[PDB]
RNA sequence: CGCUCAUAGCGACGCUGCUUUUUGAUCCUUCGAUGUCGGCUCUUCUUAUCAUUGUGAAGCAGAAUUCACAAAGUGUUGGAUU
RNA sequence: CUAUGACUCUCUUAAGGUAGCCAAAUGCCUCGUCAUCUAAUUAGUGACGCGCAUGAAUGGAUCAAUGAGAUUCCCACUGUC
RNA sequence: AUUAGCAGUUUCGGGGGCGUAAUGCUCUCAGCUGAUUCUCAAACUCUGAA
């Protein structure tokens, strides 16, 4: 799932981190983090995280947040990472800390976007460019 | 009118609470299709009248 | 603790409700006396159902 | 379970058609009332030379 | 090997025991889990097709053999045919996982299908939803042991029931019959405790009193009423649960 | 069979071992029935013979029999009318077979009821042939014949080893052709015993056929 | 069995096989000692091909499956629990 | 027997597991059942407990303080990966 | 050890139309007995292997 890559991928992988990592929920709905089960279109090898997406879709949970969106995982989308990329430009953006946003097996995020989002994702998934005024 | 007289269905709900639950709606099923069985008990309230 | 069922006859044993009580009382003309004796209300109506 | 020692046949003695009462019959504004056959007194004293 | 010899202990335990406690000795049988159930209710297959081995140990698992000397003085029999039935029969099995599933399932059906005489009708009835019953059962998180007989279990769920909620259920027909002038005054007494219908009233005949009287815990009522009117007398009963009456809250 | 696959009661070897008062846990057959059609049809009134035959020297199970019986049983309305049937098998499972169990099936290893008294209980009930005796035979008339052979061909699957079809010259369940078996009927000296025959008695008997006269009726 | 229809897809009862990836039977080699089990690591190998490619079937309209062949060239994962 | 077995009756080898406690470091069946903890738990912990084969100075039950003690769970400075 | 029909029967077993149930007629079952056939037996053999 979804899935809707772009046109391109916006090109190369680029991770905060891989599998058990906490990035914020950035989200009106009362998930408070977002900790990561996997990564949608990891086919991966022998010993390797399933890793953070750029702007792609995780297999998430609600670690800590409202208990009705605790437990049962959840479709995501990573938003910033904090660990850092050159892009298509020879730009290097970097982030505070890793954010994302939890949202809807067909990409839509649910209610609006908190704080800064890299172009890469908003081009990736239109909802998430409809549903912000910070696409940086 | 019903195209083709009398199709039923004695269905039953889930969970305590929500018993009088799909009563309730079935009033406003009644709004909707003509044909419910939740006025005049004849099969009970838990059944469907339709075509 | 029977010798034989009756209706007729009693030994302040046994049951057998009738139209007779809640109607009007006693039972004369059509029989003696009121039914209250032979196998009890219950079983008798268990025992219609069963044959 | 004394006339299922004849043992009704699992296909013609419960046929897919003839299902309709176990999820098909819970029908009562009027009457679906089923008792429970026998009544003597209590669970000893029901049978005991019976 | 140098000092490290594959031991891999005594010999494979693989099958289920059946563990005859007889003479205060236990006596053993190569069978299977599944095998030795289906022989025990039934499908009697062939005495040597349930047993894996046709033979009695004393512990299966440390591969030893019984003495026949023992056998004599437990069972008054030495051919390992009549011996070997009687631990089938009547000895401690090892069931699997599929069997116990089995036992659980039939433990479920039988805290709804007893539970079906005081059974959780909804608003108006609609007299069965024994389906609901069942359905019921694990929604209040209720341990359907298989160790304790159902009647039991039953008992404990109603009471579970009323703290769902929706209050205990457990009515019949008490027919009492009642001589003499005290049969009034009882009939007056009793009124506010339970139901009162079909009556009629009688100082040269039997009263035929009809009450609608808890049915779990009906043979104490019985008891005293009788006291109370001071002399004695017959209150006839049904089965034990039924429902006629209704069921719906009651 | 059940605790084996017949390969390895494929072939004859040891004495015979049989359900007997020395064995006894000696499994029933399976079969115990062995003819198929009208039994009450007349020596006479079918006159086709074929057979089965083993060309190997093979031990044929009881089941495998029963399997053969009832090809030959649903090959009847195909073949047209259970009347015109006959079957009789002529190969009954009287041997009886060994099986030493392995006590291990799922785990642990013996040394101890190993192969030490390690004798068959008997299972498995089942009948020897050579390179040529029969194990299925069929009379009937001569309507049905490509339609005999053919529920023979399908018993000739049922069976382990190579088989054959042969049609003998007799009228089925008798010791005469047919040139034979009508000089019989035509010179007037045979004696009929339902599904047999009999024959009238001059060198099958003189002692008793001396000074008698009703043995010429 | 499969609406129909034995073999599209299965296939009862029955028979013949392969296999040495189960375990037993065995005790030929080693008790003047081959370092026992597992997991990490890593190559190579076999096909009884899961994907892949090229194909043939179907109860294959499509998508989706199901069955067969050629074919081992390349791929065949991250955890929780033990 | 609605029944966990209070209670009665009997048999041996005298007594017949009381109060407690438990799939415990004690429970084979066994990954026991129900519950929670997890995205997922043969792990832990609460409960249940006709307990293979618990149990009262063979000492039973609990528990502050302590422990290079055994187990788990969470925060815990992220080259173990 | 063990299969198959056939024959004489059975007021000596049982049930049908007739007849006293019938075992009498006309059908099937049960048992006995007589003539034949199937397959056969390491711990069987009337017979017999250099």
């Amino acid at each position: 799932m979804s899935k809707a890559q772009a046109v391109g991928s916006n090109y190369r992988v680029s991770l905060g981190l891989p599998v058990g990592a906490v990035m914020n929920s950035a989200d009106n709905s009362g998930a408070k983090n977002l900790y990561v089960i996997a990564v949608k279109g990891i086919k991966g090898r022998l010993n390797r995280l399933p890793s953070a997406g750029v702007g792609d879709m995780v297999m998430a949970t609600v670690k800590k947040g409202k208990p009705e969106l605790r437990k049962k995982v959840c479709t995501g989308l990573v938003v910033r990472q904090r660990k850092h990329w050159k892009r298509k430009d020879g730009v290097y953006i970097y982030f505070e800390d890793n954010a994302g946003v939890m949202c809807n097996p067909k990409g839509e995020v649910k209610g609006n976007i908190l704080g800064p989002v890299a172009k890469e994702c908003s081009d990736l998934w239109p909802k998430v460019a409809t549903n912000a005024g910070t696409i940086v | 009118f019903e195209a083709t007289p009398i199709v039923r269905v004695a269905v039953e709900p889930k969970h305590p609470s929500e018993m009088p639950q799909l009563v309730k709606g079935m009033k406003l099923l009644n709004q909707a299709d003509p044909c419910v069985q939740i006025l005049i008990q004849e099969t009970g309230e838990h059944v469907l009248v339709t075509a | 603790n029977e010798t034989c069922s009756g209706g007729n006859e009693n030994q302040e044993l046994q049951d057998g409700c009738s139209e007779a009580f809640e109607k009007r009382t006693s039972q004369k003309g059509e029989s003696p006396l009121t039914d209250c004796y032979g196998p009890f209300s219950g079983q008798l109506i268990a025992t219609m159902k069963e044959a | 379970e004394e006339e299922y020692l004849h043992f009704g046949e699992k296909a013609d003695s419960e046929n897919q058609a003839r299902k309709y009462m176990n999820a098909v019959r819970k029908r009562k504004g009027l009457y679906v009332e089923e008792k429970i056959v026998e009544h003597a007194e209590k669970q000893r004293t029901l049978s005991k030379n019976k | 090997m140098s000092i490290f010899t594959p031991t891999n202990q005594i010999r494979l335990t693989n099958v289920a025991v059946v563990r005859m406690k007889r003479a205060g000795k236990r006596f053993e049988i190569a069978c299977y889990k599944n095998k030795v159930v289906g022989w025990r209710s039934g499908v009697e297959k062939d005495l040597d097709e349930v047993l894996q081995t046709h033979s009695v140990f004393v512990n299966v698992s440390k591969g030893q053999v019984a003495k026949k000397e023992d056998l004599i003085s437990a069972f008054g029999t030495d051919d390992q045919t009549e011996i070997c039935k009687q631990i089938l029969t009547k000895g401690e099995v090892q069931v699997s996982d599929k069997e116990r599933h089995t036992q659980l399932e039939q433990m479920f059906r039988d805290i709804a299908t007893i539970v079906a005489d005081k059974c959780v009708n909804p608003e108006t009835k609609r007299p069965y939803t024994v389906i609901l019953i069942e359905r019921a059962m694990k929604d209040i998180h209720y341990s359907v042991k298989t160790n304790k007989s159902t009647k039991q279990q039953a008992l404990e769920v109603i009471k579970q029931l009323k703290e769902k909620m929706k209050i205990e259920r457990a009515h019949m027909r008490l027919r009492f019959i009642l001589p003499v002038n005290e049969g009034k005054k009882l009939k007056e007494k009793l009124k506010p405790l339970i139901k009162v219908i079909e009556s009629e009233d009688y100082g040269q005949q039997l009263e035929i009193v009809c009450l609608i009287d808890p049915g779990c815990f009906r043979e104490i009522d019985e008891l005293i009423k009788k006291e109370t009117k001071g002399k004695g007398s017959l209150e006839v009963l049904n089965l034990k649960d039924v429902e006629e009456g209704d069921e719906k809250f009651e | 069979m059940g605790r084996r696959p017949a390969r390895c009661y494929r072939y004859c070897k040891n004495k015979p071992y049989i359900k007997s008062r020395y064995c006894r846990g000696v499994p029933d057959a399976k079969i115990r029935i062995f003819d198929l059609g009208r039994k009450k049809a007349s020596t006479d009134e079918f006159p086709l013979c074929v057979h089965l035959i083993s060309l190997e020297k093979e031990q044929l199970s009881s089941e495998a029999i029963e399997a053969g019986r009832i090809s030959c049983n649903k090959y009847i309305s195909k073949t047209g009318g259970k009347d015109s049937f006959h079957m009789r098998v002529r190969v009954h499972p009287w041997h009886v077979l060994r099986i030493n169990k392995m006590l291990s099936c799922a785990g642990a290893d013996r040394l101890q009821t190993g192969m030490r008294g390690a004798f068959g209980k008997p299972m498995g009930t089942v009948a020897r042939v050579n390179i040529g005796q029969i194990i299925f035979s069929i009379r009937t008339r001569d309507n049905m014949l490509a339609n005999v052979v053919e529920a023979l061909r399908r018993s000739s699957y049922k069976f382990p080893g190579r088989q054959k079809i042969v049609v003998s010259k007799k009228w089925g369940f008798t010791a005469y052709n047919r040139e034979a078996y009508q000089k019989l009927k035509a010179d007037g000296r045979l004696m009929n015993d339902g599904a047999n025959v009999k024959v009238i008695t001059n060198h099958g008997t003189l002692a008793q056929y001396a000074k008698d006269i009703a043995a010429a009726n």
